[PDB]
């Protein structure tokens, strides 16, 4: 509902040039606690995202100072004083404080103990079904809720949605209403989604995530993603 | 803590 | 017609030791003027394929020297002397000598000026249609053509065709006789490649490409790629 | 120059 317009689409860079990108909201993202969840992620080439930046301007533990976040009302930006062999790759604007939880379409910047570790790539043909996992490794598994992200080929990002891990209910994005279903086996420390009757659509690489909303960051840790080729 | 942001 | 046959399909390796990829194809590949057309790619995750080798053994524009090429008639060989890390992701072998030009299947190494800008994602359902644009800057727009090639979910790579830009004839593979329409507005130096009612099949992705065949470079430089999501 | 190999 609430969209991330983000430009450039493409940042041709040399290394030590700055480098700044916007991501402007449809809609002004306070939460009605006051805060402003807004994210800013990099996804570097075969990695999963990583959080720079949350509620706006924050850098996350171990982010290099040459990364900043601004930005108020429908209007934010990232800055990068000094581009480094290291920050190429993908960077994503997101929004946690309105469900659901929105993605900017991502800029390719190029020159010119908490672990998730998810099941394995699956060749499936259409029609079929497929379960996927993702063990938690590090803390109390139902301590915290787990949340699901897919990323369609072209790299966009979008939510699925989420399941609390001690009620064991789940809550769907309204584009993932149907076919998806959320699951868990706290004897092995496991989430699981299951996607039935493969569509074409569905091809992609999906992300269990955990949050530290407590701490005021939404997608803190991501699986390695488990890729599922739909091969009609 | 469960998520209770939405 | 031609298959290119890659072997093999993982190349498990730890950093710093040598790899060799093989490329078989289904007939000798001697191009009429004399020259053998078999290049080699690199693709990483959500990026563009990016040309490694052409004419067999000739290392492109800005590739490190532990990459050799190497065979003739049917049985090609790429070689890397020392693997790092910036060069794992799948490898393509392919031939341009003989039309349609193919792709190799692919390989993966895994661990133990011009530019082209391509429209953003485009989320459709079959039926819709679909134009995929591709801005050309850093060249004379009218000076070379411009191909399209598609890439299939499971990573297969097939050409769509290209377009004369001063002319303004399309050519097209086979398979792309239907529904696809090549055109241009040459006042912004763009391409477009038209989808008209979108089918399950039309979600892949889209890469408009430019060639330096004067330099016996076939496809050197290409766009982000454009994939099509059908929610069918 | 336009594509003249195929």
């Amino acid at each position: 509902d609430i969209l991330m317009t983000q430009t450039p689409l493409y940042l041709p860079v040399s290394l030590g040039d700055q480098a700044s990108i916007s991501c402007r909201s449809s809609q002004t993202i306070v939460h009605n606690n006051g805060n402003t969840y807004l994210e800013w992620y990099l996804q570097k080439p075969g990695q999963s995202p990583q959080l720079l930046i949350y509620k706006v301007s924050n850098r996350f533990s171990g982010v290099p100072d040459r990364f900043s976040g601004s930005g108020s009302g429908t209007d934010f930006t990232l800055k990068i004083s000094r581009v480094e062999a290291e920050d190429l790759g993908i960077y994503y604007c997101f929004q946690g404080s309105h469900f659901p939880p929105t993605f900017g379409g991502g800029t390719k910047l190029e020159i010119k103990e908490v672990q998730l570790q998810q099941s394995g790539p699956e060749l499936k043909k259409p029609g079929e079904t497929v379960k996927i996992s993702c063990k938690a490794t590090n803390y109390a598994f139902t301590d915290y809720s787990m949340h699901w992200v897919k990323q369609a080929p072209g790299g966009d990002l979008k939510y699925v949605g989420w399941i609390n891990t001690e009620t064991d209910e789940p809550t769907f994005a309204d584009d993932f209403k149907g076919r998806f279903a959320f699951s868990l086996d706290t004897s092995t420390s496991t989430a699981f989604l299951q996607i039935n009757n493969l569509k074409n659509e569905d091809t992609a690489t999906y992300f269990c995530v955990r949050d530290r909303h407590d701490y005021g960051e939404i997608f803190t840790y991501w699986g390695q993603g488990t890729t599922v080729t739909v091969s009609s | 803590p469960q998520f209770s942001l939405w």
